[PDB]
DNA sequence: ACTTTCAGGGTGGTATGGCCGTAGGCGAGCACAAGGCTGACTTTTCCTCCCCTTGTGCTGCCTTCTGGGGGGGGCCCAGCTCCTCCCCATGCCAGGGTCTTTTCCCCCAGGCAGGAAAACAAG
DNA sequence: CTTGTTTTCCTGCCTGGGGGAAAAGACCCTGGCATGGGGAGGAGCTGGGCCCCCCCCAGAAGGCAGCACAAGGGGAGGAAAAGTCAGCCTTGTGCTCGCCTACGGCCATACCACCCTGAAAGT
C-alpha cells in the first residue's frame, strides 16, 4: 500500500508542471490508477528482460529495453 | 595506417560502426561506403543537438551543458522534437507554456 | 485584515516555479516501495539497481506530465479550468491507452 | 575489468569543435551516447529492411540514403543525406 | 409528411456503419493521388491496387479521425461536431 | 487531371464518412477542414511511397510500396500482401 | 520435420526464412519449429472468430468484414492488431447512448 | 512464382471450421497477417540475442519473443504451443 | 494434372555455448536524528452547474443535371527473367594506433546572506 | 490609481566537487594476400497501365421551409485555494554481510557447408 506515497502535493506538483491551474478532488486517485498501470506495462517487460538473461537483478539497461519495447525510449541511463 | 574517418572528414568510428554493422546482422553483406554515411549521418545528428543544447546552456549563462538544455534545445526545435517525440530524457523537465485560458485578464 | 492571496496567483506561481526545474516531484523512498511492490507480481524475491529506479522514476514523471497536459487541454476544450477525472479519461481514450 | 565502449571521445572532439569554449556534463554525455545508439538502430534496421525488399544482399550508401531519408523529416533528411553523400565521395574519391 | 431531425441521422449512421464499401468517389479521389504524387515526382505510374490501398487506408483513418472528433463534441456538450474537436482530437492523437 | 482534384471529395462523401465515424450532426466548416487533414495525410502516404519506389528505381507505385509506407507510419494495411 | 512436429506449417520454410532474414548469423534447431506452431495458433484464433462472425450472417465463405468484426470484438486481438487498417472491413457499429433519441 | 501460406492456412481452417470456406480476398488478408507477425517474433528474438551478447537465435529466444509481444491470454496460449512443438521435435 | 524447385538423410568439423571455480563490487538491511515536507482545519471566493431564450445555422425534401461506373479496345513503355563476368566484399594474419581506465586539481556550480525590484490585493 | 506586502531575482562570498588533462595498457584498425559470389549490364518479352469512346442513371448541387440547438446572460451554492499549525518520516550518513555476476578455463555437442535425391507446392 505505498501508491499513497504518490502524495497529493506531489500529484499537484506534477500538474503544475503540466500546466494545470486547478485541479478536482477525484484527480489524485484517477492519477494513481494510471502511474499504477504504466508502471505495471514497463515492469512486467523489464522482469521479462530480467528472467530471459538469467539474472536476478533488474538492471536500468532491462528498464531500458522494457521502456523501448513500448515506444517510450529513454535517453541518458545507458544506451 | 591511415584512417577512413581522416581520410573523409569524420569524427565517428568508422571501422567500430562498420564492425556493428556486421555483427548487428542488418545484410549477409556491407558496403565500403554505408558505415561513412552512417557515421556522417550520425555525428551531424550529434553536432545538431549538442549546438542546440549549447545554446540553451548560453541563454542561461551557464558553461557546462546538462540533461536541462538537451531537452530545452530538442522540445523547442521543431525538427528534432518531431524525430523524438516518443523520447524521454532524463532530468529535463519539460517545456516553459502557459494556456492563455487560465492567466488573469 | 491579515494578507491573502486570491485564489489563482499561488498556483501559477507553483506553475511557474516547477516548470522551471529537472528534479523530482515523487519522494524517492515511497516511489522505491510503489516499484517494488509492483515487480513483486512478477518475479519474488527480485533486486533492483539504483539506476534501474531512478529510469523507472524518470518515465513516470514524463508520463504523468504528458497526460497533465492532455488533461488540461481537454478541461479548456470543456469550457473549464479545472481538470476532471472525465477529462483524463477522454485524453486516455483517445490517445488510446486504454478505452 | 571489461573494457566498455561508447562514443564518447568523438562526441568531445565535435563538440570541442562547434562549442571551443562551453562543456558538458556527465549525464549529458549518457545522455548522446544513448541518442548516437538509438538513431543508429533506427537507420540500421530501415535500411536492412530496404535492402531485403529489393531482395539485395548488401547494405549500401543507397539503402542508407534511403533510410535516412524515411526517418528523418524535411531538413533533418535533406542536411543528413548531403552531409552523408559528401562524405561518402570524398571518402571513396580519396 | 417529414420526419423529425435526427431520426434521419441515426438511420443513415447505422447504413453506412453496417456497409463496408468505398465511400469516397474513386475517380476524382485517384486524382486527388495523382495531384499530390505529381509534386514528389513528375510522370508517375501507379496500379489499381495501389490507389485502392491508398483509399482504404484514408477512408479508415477519417472515420476513426471522425470517432475521436465525436468524442471531444460529446466532451464539450454538444452533438454538433467542429473545428474545434477535430483540432482537439489530431492534437491529443498527437499528429500536430 | 493536376489542378484542384481536393474539392473532388464533395459534401456528401464527408458525411457519409462522418455518419459512419458516428457524428450525429456536422459543423458547415467540417468539411474543408477534413478535406484539408486528407491533403497533409495523403501527402506523408504518398511522399513515403514515392520514396520506396525511387530506391527500387521503378517507374510504378505498386500495392508493395504503398503498404511499405504506410507500415512504417504505424498503420499497418492489410489485404494487399505482404 | 513439420510432420514430425505435428504442424500444418512449413518448418523448412520457416528455417530458410530464418536463416535468409538476417536476424542473426546462427539460428538453432528450435526456433522454426517454435514459430510455425505459434503463427498457426494465431491464424487459427482469427480464422475461428471470423468464421463465427460469418456464421452470425448466415453465410459460409469468410470475408474481410467478417475478420475485421472477429478482430475488433475480441479483446486480446483488437489489442495486438491495434494499428491494422484491414481493407474492406468497415467498423464496429456503435452509435453512442446520448444520440439515441430520448 | 511468390510462395505464400495460402496453402497452409487452407488446411488449418479444415481443422478448426471444416465446413466454412474462404474467399479470395481474405486469403490475402492473412497472408499479410501471418507475414507481419513473422516480422514481429523474428524481430523481437534477434534484439534479445544483441542485448545478450548471444550468437544464435533459439526456441528460448523466441518464446521470450512471444512473450513479450502477445498480450495476456495470447503469450499463455502461443508459449503453450511452441513449447509442446519443440518438445515432440527433439523426442 | 506436372513439374520444378526445394527440403531431408548422412558426414565432417569447429566454434559457440555449458558447467565449475572465483573474487570482488554493489545490493539489501539496520539504526539515527531532525528538518523539511505532509496532513488536517477554516474562510471564502470564485468557479461550475442548471435554466431561459432566441436566432441562426443545420437538416429534410425536390428537382435537375452532371460525371462516375461500366464495359471495350490499342498500344507501348515498364517490370520480369537469363546469362556474363567482373569488381566488391570476405576470411585470415601482423603490428601498432587508438580507445580505455586510473589520478589529480582547479574552475564551475551550489548554498547562503543581503538588498532591490516586481507583481498582488485591499483600499 | 498610492501603498503595504510578500515573493523572486541579482550580486557577492565561501565551498565542494566533478570534469578536463596526463599516463599507461590492451584491443582491435588497417594494410597486405587470396577468392568466391552477387549484381550491373545487355537482350528478349509480355502485360498491364494509360488513354480514349460511349452511355446512362444514380448521386450531387442548389434552393426553400422549418426547426431545434448552441451560445449568451443570470443566479447560486459548493468546493477547491490559501494560509496556519501540528506531526511524522525521507534521507543523508554510517556500517556490515553476503550474494551474484562478470570473468576465466576446458570441452561437448549442435550447427554450417556440402553431396545427392525424392517429395511438395504453384501454375
Amino acid at each position: 500500500d505505498n501508491i499513497q506515497g504518490i502524495t497529493k502535493p506531489a500529484i499537484r506538483r506534477l500538474a503544475r508542471r503540466g500546466g494545470v491551474k486547478r485541479i478536482s478532488g477525484l484527480i489524485y486517485e484517477e492519477t494513481r490508477g494510471v502511474l499504477k498501470v504504466f508502471l505495471e506495462n514497463v515492469i512486467r517487460d523489464a522482469v521479462t528482460y530480467t528472467e530471459h538473461a538469467k539474472r536476478k537483478t533488474v538492471t536500468a539497461m532491462d528498464v531500458v529495453y522494457a521502456l523501448k519495447r513500448q515506444g517510450r525510449t529513454l535517453y541518458g541511463f545507458g544506451g | 595506417a591511415k584512417s577512413r574517418s581522416s581520410r573523409a572528414g569524420l569524427q565517428f568510428p568508422v571501422g567500430r560502426v562498420h564492425r556493428l554493422l556486421r555483427k548487428g546482422n542488418y545484410a549477409e553483406r556491407v558496403g565500403a561506403g554505408a558505415p561513412v554515411y552512417m557515421a556522417a549521418v550520425l555525428e551531424y545528428l550529434t553536432a545538431e543537438i549538442l549546438e542546440l543544447a549549447g545554446n540553451a546552456a548560453r541563454d542561461n549563462k551557464k558553461t557546462r551543458i546538462i540533461p536541462r538544455h538537451l531537452q530545452l534545445a530538442i522540445r523547442n526545435d521543431e525538427e528534432l522534437n518531431k524525430l523524438l517525440g516518443k523520447v524521454t530524457i532524463a532530468q529535463g523537465g519539460v517545456l516553459p507554456n502557459i494556456q492563455a485560458v487560465l492567466l488573469p485578464k | 485584515k491579515p494578507h491573502r492571496y486570491r485564489p489563482g496567483t499561488v498556483a501559477l506561481r507553483e506553475i511557474r516555479r516547477y516548470q522551471k526545474s529537472t528534479e523530482l516531484l515523487i519522494r524517492k523512498l515511497p516511489f522505491q516501495r510503489l516499484v517494488r511492490e509492483i515487480a513483486q507480481d512478477f518475479k519474488t524475491d527480485l533486486r533492483f539497481q539504483s539506476s534501474a529506479v531512478m529510469a523507472l522514476q524518470e518515465a513516470s514523471e514524463a508520463y504523468l506530465v504528458g497526460l497533465f497536459e492532455d488533461t488540461n487541454l481537454c478541461a479548456i476544450h470543456a469550457k473549464r479550468v479545472t481538470i476532471m477525472p472525465k477529462d483524463i479519461q477522454l485524453a486516455r481514450r483517445i490517445r488510446g491507452e486504454r478505452a | 575489468r571489461s573494457r566498455k565502449e561508447s562514443y564518447s571521445v568523438y562526441v568531445y572532439k565535435v563538440l570541442k569543435q562547434v562549442h571551443p569554449d562551453t562543456g558538458i556534463s556527465s549525464k549529458a554525455m549518457g545522455i548522446m551516447n544513448s541518442f548516437v545508439n538509438d538513431i543508429f538502430e533506427r537507420i540500421a534496421g530501415e535500411a536492412s529492411r530496404l535492402a531485403h525488399y529489393n531482395k539485395r544482399s548488401t547494405i549500401t550508401s543507397r539503402e542508407i540514403q534511403t533510410a535516412v531519408r524515411l526517418l528523418l523529416p524535411g531538413e533533418l533528411a535533406k542536411h543528413a543525406v548531403s552531409e552523408g553523400t559528401k562524405a561518402v565521395t570524398k571518402y571513396t574519391s580519396s
